RNA sequence: GCGCUGCUGCAGUUGAAACGCCCGUAGUUGGCCCCCCGCCGCCACGAGGAAACGGGAGCGCUCCAGGCAGGCCCGUUGGAC
RNA sequence: GAAGGCCGGGGGCUAGAAGGCGAUCAGACACCACCGUAUUCCCGGCCGUAAACGGUGCCGCCCCGCGGCCGGCGCGCGCGUCCCGCCGGCCGCCCAGGGAAACCGGGAGGCUCCGGGCUCUGGGGGGAGUAUGGCCGCAAGGCUGAAACUUGAAGGCAUUG
């Protein structure tokens, strides 16, 4: 279900515009093209997707075993504000090649499921986890390729603010889901937390 | 001093929560450690044997920079077959190396009859085919009997694959020896990768392991 | 072996091309593997431009350009150091 | 020019079948292909499929279920003896336990075994395991 | 699945069908995956612990489609809509 | 041995090897469709037509290479096919 | 059926086989400089070869994704030589797959799990595209095409120096 603070949000976030690019397996999650060429998304489709992505998260039990990597600045504070409220692992900064495999590497550990924010800027990492049977979530704009990616997100990741807005969704229906926090009431955290602020 | 685990697989197999190594091998999980095989082979049931020695040479400013490239199998002669190699300056310590990466690395052999069907099975279950280099092997089920029809080469890893009947054909330059055992190990890892009629029965995911 | 996929020239859809002469040795060479750059000069070296504005009597008057097309064979640019030989990888990078 | 039209639509389904599809498309019909598609079938391979009319070229629809690992055609139509057939069966067959042969015979189109059991030979069209 | 002369089985073990493609998965495709989806209560925000389990094969995902696969297995076995 | 003569079953960008290109006769190959009649091929069965050789049933030349013998109380003893 | 070459007629400016001459060199009858005949141009007619190369025969089917250009047609609107498609052609990168690899991927894929149809060629290296016959051609030469004898490697793609 959609309600309509979330689309007046997003909207004002637009998280729903992408790029003048389409993949062919993206276009089932596109709406309209603008006059300019930027393609526009449905958002009934992405929170469908967050929802399904979130019953994911939330089937395993440990989580400390959920890898959360960007290599995007933008990104950094709200993958920190998710893995500290939801209590999961950060890879910020560059990932070493090795990470995965190389058990004598001193920040070595055996995820259960990995998530991403930019399959092109984090490939290293979904490459590795293609080595150890690792499934792997990821977002991915209008033009993504898919090369072991199980779930995507069709959201834009240029923007500072849908990056932000889509991690704290996402852990507003996890923890929903874990019985914490009901629908009914406001959770307590403001999305401007995850979103980057500057000086 | 005594063997600490580096793995959640490992810790696993230090307790005794897993008993199988057909359990491993159902989930295809990478195995890195050569204690996680020797507890399940406590009596050293695995055999071993030295394919080949070669030397190799790379030339330099003054003279040649010699070395040694080993080759070895490993099996239990019960459906389960390793193949690695090695290089080191020294000849010892490459074939360490060779034994422990032909341990490390394992497959287990699916095994059938020709025709009648008594007891246990004596040969492949079908035809199987490989490919290293220019080396190609055919492996055809044939009946109780015939013996290993094979060079000694290959007929020496099908005998540590513990199969008894089986026809042999070579394609190929065949006197490199690491391609044509390359060339068995990969059509005998194929064998449980091929579906068969007995195998189309549908059965529901099981939430263990 | 083969070194390039287009064997060293920009021939497409056809059998053969007019000849062009190299302007340095006058070697003959197809049209479509000489090196061709185009430029664009004062008649006048730009130190002496002040000067002769200065000389000149005519009010607003602009130095004419030259403009020239210059074609050189595959020895010819590599010995004036119009093209470098590059690395295996590099080969394939097409923008100046 | 086409000339096979069984080759062609065998090569699409294998085609298809190995990218995991789960439909297909073979553009010319023909009395022999719906009896290949339907002994197919009755032996479990390849499910259900429709024939779709327009006067000329009726085109098929086949649905797909993994299962079938490879199909073929042998175009010169020899003549297999009753008592040649396992000669063949062992050449082409993976083994002697689940693969198929299909023959051509005045009793109509039937399987290998099935031949065997009424001790009567004919020509070769196909097979598939 | 192999059956001796009395009936009695005698694989040594059973791999395990791709849920899209019914592929076996070899012991050494270490790009293949199982997954797992959670039930929700008719009240929602609580789930029951029940699992809903599934498997793909490395090819499929090397080649993609993984996501429409899995959103058609979905709707099948749930009213995701 | 030799899938180094390749019907099963080789090779033909770079190792040996695709005629400079087009037209074209002999030759080879030719989409789909009619429910049953006739003809050709095809499959199965059968008749007819030398054995020896080969296969193969039975028989302890002391065994064997062999031969068609042989036992008493023998298919009408046998040499079937 | 390129260029060169030949026969018989025209024409004669550039360049330029042969030839001549100056330099350079130990020598230089070659490279550099200068002069210059045939030829290069047109008509009529012979010859019938080229790294005549995409070193990949012709017809036909299936086949990941992204992009550029050319020709024609249709759809849509906010009417721009806009964007969304179809057919045909010329190109680039590339997942699978293939291969000895370089690489191909609009196949060099769908093939030892080895059968769509037709045609041509090859079987270690030299001797040798030679000898001897035949056919064609004014000729130069082209098509066809051996043996004796000899030899243990010759070759391909890639790695380190
Ligand atoms: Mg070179
Ligand atoms: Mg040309
Ligand atoms: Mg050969
Ligand atoms: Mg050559
Ligand atoms: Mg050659
Ligand atoms: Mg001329
Ligand atoms: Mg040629
Ligand atoms: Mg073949
Ligand atoms: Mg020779
Ligand atoms: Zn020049």
């Amino acid at each position: 279900q959609l309600k309509e603070a979330d689309v007046k949000k997003m909207l004002v976030a637009t998280t729903h515009l992408g790029v003048r690019n389409i993949d062919r397996r993206m276009q089932f999650y596109i709406f309209d093209r603008q006059k300019d060429g930027t393609f526009v998304f449905n958002l009934q489709k992405v929170w469908a997707k967050i929802v399904f992505a979130a019953r994911i998260l939330v089937t395993i039990d440990d989580p400390a075993e959920i890898a959360v990597v960007a290599n995007r600045p933008d990104a950094q504070r709200a993958i920190l504000k998710f893995c500290k409220y939801t209590h999961a692992t950060a890879f910020p900064g560059r990932f070493i090649p090795g990470n995965f495999t190389n058990r004598m590497n001193p920040n070595y550990c055996e995820p259960r499921l990995l998530l991403v924010n930019d399959p092109v800027v984090d490939r290293q990492a979904i490459l590795e986890a293609s080595y150890v049977n690792i499934p792997t979530i990821s977002l991915c704009n209008s033009d993504a390729n898919l090369k072991f990616i199980d779930v995507a997100i069709p959201c834009n990741n240029k923007t500072p603010m849908s990056i932000g807005l889509i991690y704290w969704l996402l852990a507003r229906e996890v923890l929903r889901l874990k019985g914490s926090i009901s629908r009914t009431e406001e959770w307590d955290v403001k999305p401007d937390l995850f979103v980057a602020l500057p000086e | 001093e005594e063997w600490h685990p580096s793995t959640k697989l490992g810790r696993l197999v230090k307790a005794g929560k897993i008993e199988s190594l057909y359990d491993i091998f159902k989930y295809s999980l990478p195995i890195k450690e050569t204690e996680i095989i020797d507890y399940f082979f406590p009596k050293s049931e695995l055999a071993e044997e030295v394919c080949n020695i070669m030397s190799v040479q790379k030339q330099t400013t003054a003279g040649q920079r010699t070395r040694f490239r080993a080759h070895v199998i490993v099996g239990n002669r019960d459906g389960f077959i390793g193949y690695g190699a090695g290089v080191s300056k020294e000849v010892a310590n490459a074939i360490k190396k060779a034994a422990k990466n032909a341990r490390l690395n394992i497959v287990p052999v699916r095994r059938g009859f020709w025709g009648g069907k008594l007891g246990d099975p004596h040969t492949v279950s079908s035809k199987l085919s490989g490919k290293c280099g220019s080396v190609r092997v055919r492996l055809i089920p044939a009946p109780r009997g015939a013996g290993i029809v094979a060079s000694p080469t290959v007929a020496k890893v099908l005998e540590f694959a513990g199969v008894s009947d089986v026809f042999t054909r070579q394609s190929g330059h065949s006197r490199t020896l690491m391609n044509s055992v390359g060339a068995v190990y990969n059509a005998l890892k194929s064998s449980y990768s091929i579906l068969t009629p007995d195998l189309w029965k549908k059965e529901q995911l099981d939430h263990v392991q | 072996p083969v070194k390039r996929r287009n064997n060293g020239r920009s021939k497409y859809n056809c059998g053969h091309t007019n000849i062009v002469r190299c302007q340095n040795c006058h070697r003959c060479v197809p049209k479509d593997k000489v090196i061709k750059r185009f430029t664009i000069r004062n008649i006048v070296d730009n130190t002496i431009a002040d000067d002769v504005l200065n000389a000149c009597v005519i009010q607003g008057f602009a130095i004419p350009k030259l403009y020239n097309k210059v074609q050189y064979c595959v020895s010819c640019s590599i010995h004036n150091h119009i093209v470098r030989v590059r690395s295996r990888e590099d080969r394939k990078i097409r923008t100046p | 020019v086409r000339i096979n039209v069984l080759r062609d639509a065998l090569k699409s389904i294998c085609n298809a079948q190995r990218i995991g599809k789960k439909q297909v498309i073979v553009r010319p019909s023909s009395k022999v292909i719906i009896e290949f598609l339907q002994l197919m079938q009755k032996n479990g391979y390849i499910s259900d499929f429709a024939v779709v009319d327009n006067h000329r070229s009726n085109r098929i629809v086949v649905n797909l279920i993994g299962r079938l690992n490879k199909a073929g055609v042998i175009s010169p139509r020899f003549d297999i003896p009753a008592n040649d057939i396992e000669k063949w069966v062992v050449n082409l067959l993976p083994s002697r336990l689940f693969g198929h042969i299909i023959l051509t015979t005045s009793q109509g189109i039937m399987d290998h075994i099935e031949a065997q059991h009424r001790q009567i030979g004919g020509k070769v069209i196909g097979y598939f395991y | 699945g192999m059956k001796n002369s009395s009936g009695v089985v005698v694989d040594a073990y059973i791999p395990r069908k791709c849920s899209a493609t019914n592929r076996l998965i070899g012991p050494k495709d270490h790009a293949a995956v199982q997954l797992s989806v959670a039930r929700v209560n008719d009240k929602g925000k609580m789930i029951e612990n029940n699992y809903v389990t599934f498997a793909f094969c490395g090819a499929i995902r090397s080649r993609g489609g993984v996501d429409s696969a899995f959103m058609l297995l979905a709707q099948e076995h749930g009213l995701m809509e």
